Parts: structure tokens; C-alpha cells; sequence
RNA sequence: AGGUUGACCUCGGAUCAGGUAGGAGGACCCGCUGAACUUAAGCAUAUCAAUAAGCGGAGGAAAAGAAACCAACAGGGAUUGCCCUAGUAACGGCGAGUGAAGCGGCAACAGCUCAAAUUUGAAAGCUGGCUUCGGCCCGCGUUGUAAUUUGGAGAGGAUGCUUU
């Protein structure tokens, strides 16, 4: 197959051919809309390994998001409480720009379910992602057992609840001692550790 | 008079049902003026004609909907009022066949190694 | 193209919501109506609020 | 509701008290002092045939 | 006819054919955002608190989940929860304070699907329309839909029995 060659070529992002393609594609995507439908994945190997199939009901949407940190919406950019010794310019959003992109694409297409998303390009101002979406109401989707789990109502807006890949990465859902506080849910673990259990025959 | 039984209405067809509806509406319109002109036992009668009009309309609507269901018995798309109501989530739920579809590898595994019936001696 | 639906959305067309039995309720029995009958050739009725 | 409602008791003390109550149930003065009408009872403790 | 006739690609229109989303509820759940009163003699670390308020998204449970795990043993073996570990290891102005996890016992247990392969002796796959219900069409798709394989393996052989 050709996708092995595409994977090994996509690993080399500083080669002349890949840099040229990224430059011209960044120009095209910057003169397109912020959120717009892609007719086909521009990285077919990445889309295929993330779950895209050339079947009716699979949609690709391209999106650009402004990169960098976040700012608190306070008047005049200043807080009127205790001194925090830091400015609002250096506050970091706890989710990824990829997750923000998936949320905006889902709000644009509220009738689809977000499956996954992948990085395609970036510049100084924006980061560019392509988001795979699946139509739960399409008969080709509903008849296929490999994908019809997404038609169930428990998978409504996975990108809004952190059930996509970037959501799992931001929630820290990994096994081991490095993820003691977050592997089963951070707030659930906190409530479990802070509950006071009193038994009858204590 | 004016209290039309539903058992009589269930045998009529459309045109004489509309005729009965018209005559009940006419007599009701007359007896409202009789009510505002004098007091008598006609109030029981206007109540009876109101319920009779309700019965006639119910019978006509039921026969119309039964005929429409017979017409749409074998068609793919039905009108939204003739489609089953259930709930919104139940209508959006997957069908039983799509929920019971399995992959062919799973079909082979369940064909050649299902759950057996076994017992263990003590 | 104009719409050519494969199924009607409403199976039964609804009846006239404002028909004449609902339009005319009852006449007026007050002395104003009774004076207008003889002096004006005018009949006074109480009608539906939605009727023109 | 997180008041302490139940009492945890040693099982040995429970068994001790049950044995003491069984021993006290075989004392005919204690039955009368506790209020039972056992004046017509033929014998204490009263054992009836299991065939009945 | 070639200044013509078409094929793709991309982007549009339509009250086109069929669908879907919004709001409510929000006790419990998954996230984001995020205080101060209070406690530290007062007080910018700290504490309250990764809480209240605010915002987004589900279900009858949600979430997590079949190891890029724990361990260092004669090794355990997806996830969740209870008891214990344990007020312990550890962190902490001028200290008020904070604080897990492995093992162990128990409740309950259940395992799997893709991408990376050429079906190449035959896209074998699928949405929709019309049906006389046999099928026939318009298409999607080779920039890859079926079968096969998922590391516990598997692909190729060899071999002789079992299975539906």
C-alpha cells in the first residue's frame, strides 16, 4: 500500500517537499473560511488510522483556531483581589486547541458525531485541524457494526465531554502511579477521598 | 331526542354522518336562541346535542383514520400523525435488526463455539 | 423545483375552524336591540370575537 | 441522621446474656416475679412431646 | 463542427427527495472556568478549595475499562466500589495544616474492534428510487467499500481427525 509511504513521509516534516506543501496549503486554508468542509482528507493515512472510511456518512471538516494562551474577561485586564504575582497574559487553557476545534466543528454540524481530529498545518496565528464526523442517522452507518455504537445517545457530543482522544489526554486517563489523582475521574476521586463513611456498627 | 348513541353511528358511512352532524348543529343553534329567550328543560337538550356532535365527529374521524391506515398499509412513508408516537428517544433508537447485526467473524465464533450447557459433578 | 413530497405531512385536512354555527352565537335581548329593530330595521347579535 | 443509632455488642456477651436468660427461664419463682401465670403448669421447664 | 463536443475537480442554487439539531430537566454524572468570608497574632506562600457561583454536554446510571500497569516476589494480572493499608510514605512561612498508592480480604466479573497486506481468476461491499417483491435502475466507491489479520498473535506450509 501507499499509506506506509505516506506515514513515513509525514514523519519528515522539515524536508523540502513537506515544507513546500505545508506552506501552500497554509496559504490556501488561511484564505478559506475558519470552518469549512473538506471534500476529502488531505492526510488520508492519518484519517484512515483515526477511523475515516470512504463510505457515505463520513464527513471531513477543516478548521483553524487561534493559538496561544487565554485571558480572563475582567475589566481593563486587571483583578481587584489579592495579588497573584502574575499577569493575565500567562494563563493557560486546560484543554487543547484541538479540543476547541472539535467543539466548534460540532456546533457547526450538530447533527453529526465527532469521531476524531488531526493536525494538518500551523502558522504564527492559527493551528489547522481536520475533524472526522459520522452521521448517526445514515443507514450505511447504522447497518455497520464497527461504527453503529456512535448512533447510541450516550455518544452525543463526545468532544464536549472529553470523550475524544484529546479529551482523554487532557483528563489524564492513563494507568499507573503518575496518574493517581485523575485515572478514574479527578473530581470523582476527590469526592471519594473526602466523603465521610459512617457505618451502623462503628 | 338529540342523544345519538354511538352504536347507531358506528354503522353509518360518511354522507349521512355529515347530514346528522348538520341537523344537530342546526337544532343546537336554534336552541341556544331558545335558551336566551326563555328558561325551560331545553338545557338538557342542548347538552345532549353538544355531546351528540362530539360523538359524530369522533366516529367520522375514526373512520377516516382507519381508511387512511388501510391506504398506507403497504407504503414506505406514512403521514406523521399516522406514524407511531412512542417517544422521541424511542423513535431515534436503533432498530432491533441494526442492534442485532454482528460481524461475520463474530458470527463464525458464535457458530462454532457458543455458550454450552454444562454441569460439574460433586 | 417545487415540492413534490413522497408523503403528506398532515393526513387529514382540518375542518373550517370558524364556521357559521361558531360565528353566530345568539342575538341580543336588550332594549337597545329591541329599539333598533323597530326604529332602524337593525338586528343585534352576539358573535364570535374572531369573526369579521 | 449520622447520630449513632445502633450498638455494637460483643458476641460473647450476647451469648452470655442468652445463656443467663435460658437459666432464669427454668426458675419458677422468676416466672411468677416476671408476671407469667404458671400456677397450673405441671413442670418447669415445660417440655411437650414432639409428636404433638 | 475543433472558435466544436465532452470528461473530471472545486464551489454554488432549489419551499428539490428523505432526515437530524436546538428547549426542558440538571439530585447523581463528564468537562471547562473560578472566588472570597474563614484558619494562620495581623498577613502578599499557605488554608478554605482544585469548593460556592458561572458556562458547555449525557444517561438510567454516567464515567472508567481490557496495561506503553503494579512490582522486584516462589511474582500478580481490564475497570469500578467497600474494609484495610493510613492519619502512613510524602508536602508545608514565623506552621497553621495537608495527605495518597502497591500489596491483602470482599462485592461483581467479560471480553473484544480497527489502521498499517494485492480479492486481483474478475468491489466479491453499500445509501436511495421504481417494483409484478423475481429484480431492475440512478449513484457512492479503486485517493479503497467486503471477506482476512490485531501481538493473547497471525501469514504461509505440513498433517490427520473433529465442528456447523
Amino acid at each position: 500500500g501507499a499509506l506506509k509511504y505516506l506515514e513515513e513521509l509525514s514523519k519528515k516534516k522539515q524536508s523540502d517537499v513537506v515544507r513546500f506543501l505545508l506552506r501552500v496549503r497554509c496559504w490556501e486554508y488561511r484564505q478559506l473560511n475558519v470552518i469549512h468542509r473538506a471534500s476529502r482528507p488531505s492526510r488520508p493515512d492519518k484519517a484512515r488510522r483515526l477511523g475515516y472510511k470512504a463510505k457515505q456518512g463520513y464527513v471531513i471538516y477543516r478548521v483553524r483556531v487561534r493559538r496561544g494562551g487565554r485571558k480572563r474577561p475582567v475589566p481593563k485586564g486587571a483583578t481587584y483581589g489579592k495579588p497573584t504575582n502574575q499577569g493575565v497574559n500567562q494563563l493557560k487553557y486546560q484543554r487543547s486547541l484541538r479540543a476547541t476545534a472539535e467543539e466548534r466543528v460540532g456546533r457547526r454540524c450538530s447533527n453529526l458525531r465527532v469521531l476524531n481530529s488531526y493536525w494538518v498545518n500551523q502558522d504564527s496565528t492559527y493551528k489547522y485541524y481536520e475533524v472526522i464526523l459520522v452521521d448517526p442517522n445514515h443507514k450505511a452507518i447504522r447497518r455497520d457494526p464497527r461504527i453503529n455504537w456512535i448512533c447510541n445517545p450516550v455518544h452525543k457530543h463526545r468532544e464536549c465531554r472529553g470523550l475524544t482522544s484529546t479529551g482523554k489526554k487532557s483528563r489524564g486517563l492513563n494507568k499507573g502511579h503518575r496518574f493517581n489523582k485523575t485515572r478514574a475521574g479527578r473530581r470523582k476521586t476527590w469526592k471519594r477521598h473526602n466523603t465521610l463513611s459512617l457505618w451502623r456498627y462503628r | 331526542n338529540g342523544k345519538v348513541k354511538a352504536g347507531q353511528l358506528w354503522s353509518k358511512n360518511k354522507e349521512e354522518l355529515t347530514k346528522i352532524l348538520g341537523e344537530l348543529k342546526t337544532e343546537l343553534s336554534q336552541l341556544r336562541i331558545q335558551k336566551i329567550s326563555s328558561s325551560g328543560a331545553k338545557l338538557n337538550k342542548i347538552h345532549d346535542l353538544r355531546k351528540s356532535i362530539a360523538r359524530v365527529l369522533t366516529v367520522i374521524n375514526a373512520k377516516q383514520r382507519a381508511q387512511l391506515r388501510l391506504f398506507y398499509k403497504n407504503k414506505k412513508y406514512l403521514p406523521l400523525d399516522l406514524r407511531p408516537k412512542l417517544t422521541r428517544a424511542l423513535r431515534r433508537r436503533l432498530s432491533k435488526e441494526d442492534a442485532s447485526r454482528v460481524l461475520e467473524k463474530t458470527k463464525k465464533r458464535l457458530t462454532h463455539f457458543p455458550q454450552r450447557k454444562y454441569a460439574v459433578k460433586a | 423545483l417545487s415540492r413534490a413530497p413522497k408523503y403528506p405531512r398532515k393526513s387529514i385536512p382540518h375542518e373550517p375552524r370558524l364556521d357559521e354555527h361558531k360565528i353566530i352565537i345568539h342575538p341580543l335581548n336588550t332594549e337597545g336591540a329591541l329599539k333598533k329593530i323597530e326604529e332602524q330595521n337593525t338586528l343585534v347579535f352576539i358573535v364570535d370575537v374572531k369573526a369579521n | 441522621i449520622w447520630r449513632k443509632w445502633h450498638v455494637k455488642i460483643n458476641q460473647g456477651q450476647k451469648r452470655f446474656a442468652t445463656a443467663s436468660a435460658l437459666a432464669a427461664s427454668a426458675v419458677a419463682p422468676l416466672l411468677m416475679a416476671r408476671g407469667h401465670q404458671v400456677s397450673t403448669v405441671p413442670e418447669v421447664p415445660l417440655v411437650v412431646d414432639s409428636a404433638a
